[PDB]
RNA sequence: UGCAUCCGGUGAAGCCGCCGAGUGAUCGAGUGGUGGAGGGUGUGGGAGUGAGAAUGCAGGCAUGAGUAGCGAUUAGGCAAGU
RNA sequence: GGGGAUAAGCUCCGUGCGUCGAGAGGGAAACAGCCCAGAUCGCCGGCUAAGGCCCCUAAGCGUGUGCUAAGUGGAAAAGGAU
RNA sequence: GGAGGGGAGUGAAAGAGUACCUGAAACCGUGCGCUUACAAUCCGUCAGAGCCCUCGACGUGUCGUGGGGUGAUGGCGUGCCU
């Protein structure tokens, strides 16, 4: 019998990650890995082992190429011809957090356990957060050289 | 103090005084058996190299022989009139590790 | 000698119902349609009785990768070094250790790294 | 039209689950020396002493 | 465990669901409120149920001799009984078969000290 | 059906559970509760011998559902009585 | 290869062709017929084929050398272009 | 009001009361334990926490070659016969 994690025995932790001048894709991938908890060696798909990750200053996120005017986030309200058209520039101008939020919702397991994990992520626009009472630990994403 | 015993093509982490379920192996219940080792741990120090793995010994005594629980088999191919059934019950041996 | 067909039929009726015990709605009530899902559920039993080994090995590998990265090494390198050192422990025990004794996992990863040759890009 | 199938036991009973009766709170009136039970619908007539209560 | 007296009316001429509708209003209440709700609940099913509860209270008082004011409906339920079956003509000559339902009424009242 | 002949009102068959065993159809001198009169080891023998389907047959009960309808164009209210 | 227009998931032949039919498994999302490969049963063991190794999803966000600015990659021609 | 019913008695038995041996399954209830009101679907199987109850070594709950009931959540998953 292998190991499966208990209900409350699982442990969380808080990290804050600035997004200034960070590549959107790489930041999203690292955030999703940490969110699901794959870094932890207690990972078990049925029960999340992730950590509350808080993203700060999300308006300065950067993307490669000329995407800044040719990325096309989509959605449809629900009625015929209710298709909605938007670009990264407009999205950042009007509601920034949505960019990273959509990026990571795409990565998370689209089942409901993933819909839940989605909760434990929070993204802000400016370099400040009312979550200062949880002592988040700065977490700069790095690669294992090889 | 837990060790890894390579038996029945498997390996298990077992502590002294523990009891394990391993495949059937010809031996009268109540006798004793010795096995090569794949890893031994005592607090901090760890023995891992295959040489020490094969040089140390694990001793345990067989408790009883067990036939597992019924497991049914049901092959079937829709729309083609193939209907195949068969039961199976594997025999297992239970060990109570003694010392390392 | 006409044989009245009562007991025989009821025996198998009840046996199938019992084997179906605990299914949804009428599906544990109507024999004519319990059979459907007795047969199905057992087909799934047959298939997943092997699917389970694949899934569990997947989970073990994932845990091992997590542990190696937390110990600053990639799972494939851990496996390569471990083999090159000629260890005979498998990934089930690897995972159980990695979640039970991080110290032993650290020792094992040091063994793997040390057994790791100098140059990894050597054509030889 | 018609149904395509049987609606599950659970579905029928769920639809039924909100069709039930309700019980009100009664009222007593002290008239003629007796206290009888009348919904406040009747309270003034009860006091006056003409309401046909057995 | 408290002394339970039971009283039921079988083959009584009403639909099971239509009796259960009334019955749900009284389950678990004390006999006083049971009587009040039954009498002031204008449902034809009420009359049979009120009859049965009165009979049960009388049964408990007479056979067992327990104070009515201490009685609360322990359990109550209605089970479909045998159904009279009739044929009723319908247009284009085709005959459709009427299922005249009938349900039993069981009401057992127990004693619960204040 | 044949049999050495036995099982049983100290509870047969049947019904509903539980346990264990066979690779299967199952089995249990295996039992718990109802039932209150017959079953039958073994070895043969003979079969109206094994049901999910056939818009099958007969019986019972489902759902649409407490829904549609309550069968005209004349129509009632009230007093008092049972 | 014939026919069709070198169109059809078209039709008609040959294949000591292959597969499905009468074949479960993995890959191409899904997909019998395309790719890998033959399911006696069980094992919470290991090595591999095709296909893959950033996340959904297991595996290098690998090594070194070059190309691309087109999201080409991730549907297409005649032709045109410092 | 009767129908109907509960006592008392008959009887071995009235869960044998004339709708009367046995009373099964569909079917409809009561109660009990558990699940469920951010959840997209041949309704299960593989994992699987929690809660409920059960049992033995061991104190107030922890272990133990533990069980049954439930099943939060996730992997796979397109009924059957023709
Ligand atoms: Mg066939
Ligand atoms: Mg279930
Ligand atoms: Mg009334
Ligand atoms: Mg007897
Ligand atoms: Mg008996
Ligand atoms: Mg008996
Ligand atoms: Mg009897
Ligand atoms: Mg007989
Ligand atoms: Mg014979
Ligand atoms: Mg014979
Ligand atoms: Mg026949
Ligand atoms: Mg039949
Ligand atoms: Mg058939
Ligand atoms: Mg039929
Ligand atoms: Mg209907
Ligand atoms: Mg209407
Ligand atoms: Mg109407
Ligand atoms: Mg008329
Ligand atoms: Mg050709
Ligand atoms: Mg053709
Ligand atoms: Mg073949
Ligand atoms: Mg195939
Ligand atoms: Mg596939
Ligand atoms: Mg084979
Ligand atoms: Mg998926
Ligand atoms: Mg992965
Ligand atoms: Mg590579
Ligand atoms: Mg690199
Ligand atoms: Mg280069
Ligand atoms: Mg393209
Ligand atoms: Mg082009
Ligand atoms: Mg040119
Ligand atoms: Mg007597
Ligand atoms: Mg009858
Ligand atoms: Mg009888
Ligand atoms: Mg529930
Ligand atoms: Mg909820
Ligand atoms: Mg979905
Ligand atoms: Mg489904
Ligand atoms: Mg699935
Ligand atoms: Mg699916």
């Amino acid at each position: 019998p292998t190991y499966t994690p208990k209900a409350g025995d699982t442990t969380r932790s808080w990290y804050v990650i600035d997004a200034s001048d960070v590549v959107l894709g790489r930041l999203a991938s690292a955030a999703a890995t940490l969110l699901r908890g794959k870094h932890k060696p207690t990972f078990t798909p049925n029960v999340d082992g992730g950590d509350f990750v808080i993203v700060i200053n999300a308006d300065k996120i950067a993307v490669s190429g000329d995407k800044l005017t040719k990325k096309f986030a989509y959605r449809h309200s629900g009625y015929p011809g209710g298709l909605r058209k938007r670009t990264i520039g407009e999205l950042l101008e009007k509601h920034p957090t949505r960019v990273v939020e959509n990026a990571i919702i795409g990565m998370l397991p689209h089942n409901k356990l993933g819909r839940q994990i989605q909760k434990k992520l929070k993204v802000y626009a400016g370099p400040d957060h009312p979550h200062a009472a949880q002592q988040p630990i700065p977490f700069e994403i790095k690669q294992v050289a090889q | 103090t837990y060790a890894i015993v390579k038996t029945g093509g498997k390996q298990y982490k077992v502590a002294a005084g523990d009891v394990v379920k391993v495949e059937k192996l010809d031996s009268e219940p109540g006798a004793s058996v010795s096995l090569p080792v794949a890893l031994v741990v005592d607090g901090a120090n760890v023995t891992s190299k295959a040489d020490d793995l094969a040089k140390v010994a694990v001793t345990a005594e067989v408790l009883e022989h067990t036939k597992g629980p019924k497991i049914r088999i049901h092959k079937f191919k829709n729309k083609t009139g193939y209907h195949k059934r068969q039961g199976h019950r594997q025999q297992l041996t239970v060990l109570k590790v003694t010392g390392i | 000698a006409r044989v009245k067909r009562a007991l025989n039929a009821q025996k198998k009726r009840r046996t199938v119902l019992k084997a179906s015990k605990g299914y949804r709605g009428q599906r544990s009530r109507l024999y004519r349609k319990a059979k459907e899902q007795q047969l199905h559920s057992l087909t799934y039993a047959y298939r997943d009785r092997r699917a389970r080994k694949g899934e569990f090995r997947k989970l073990w590998i994932s845990r091992i990768n997590a542990a190696a990265r937390a110990n600053d090494i990639t799972y494939n390198r851990l496996i390569q070094g471990l083999k090159a050192a000629g260890v005979e422990v498998d990934r089930k025990n690897l995972a159980e250790l990695a979640v039970s004794d991080p110290a032993a996992f650290t020792a094992l990863v040091d063994v793997a790294r040390a057994a790791l040759p100098e140059d990894v890009n050597a054509p030889s | 039209a018609v149904p395509k199938r049987r609606m599950s036991r659970a579905n029928t009973r769920s639809r039924r689950a909100q069709w039930k009766a309700e019980a009100p709170g009664l009222v007593t009136v002290s008239v003629a020396g007796q206290q009888r039970k009348v919904p406040r619908r009747l309270l003034k007539a009860a006091r006056l002493g003409l309401v046909d209560l057995d | 465990e408290f002394p339970s007296a039971t009283a039921k009316a079988r083959y009584v001429r009403v639909s099971a669901t239509k009796a259960r509708r009334v019955i749900d209003l009284v389950r678990g209440k004390s006999v006083e409120e049971a009587l009040d709700i039954l009498r002031w609940a204008p449902q034809a099913a009420s009359e049979p149920v009120a009859k049965v509860i009165a009979s049960a209270a009388a049964n408990a008082q007479n056979n067992e001799g327990l104070d009515p004011s201490t009685l609360v409906v322990a359990t109550v339920y209605a089970d479909e009984g045998p159904t009279a079956k009739r044929i009723r003509p319908r247009a284009q000559g085709r005959a459709f078969r009427i299922r005249k339902r009938t349900s039993h009424i069981t009401v057992i009242v127990e004693s619960r000290p204040p």
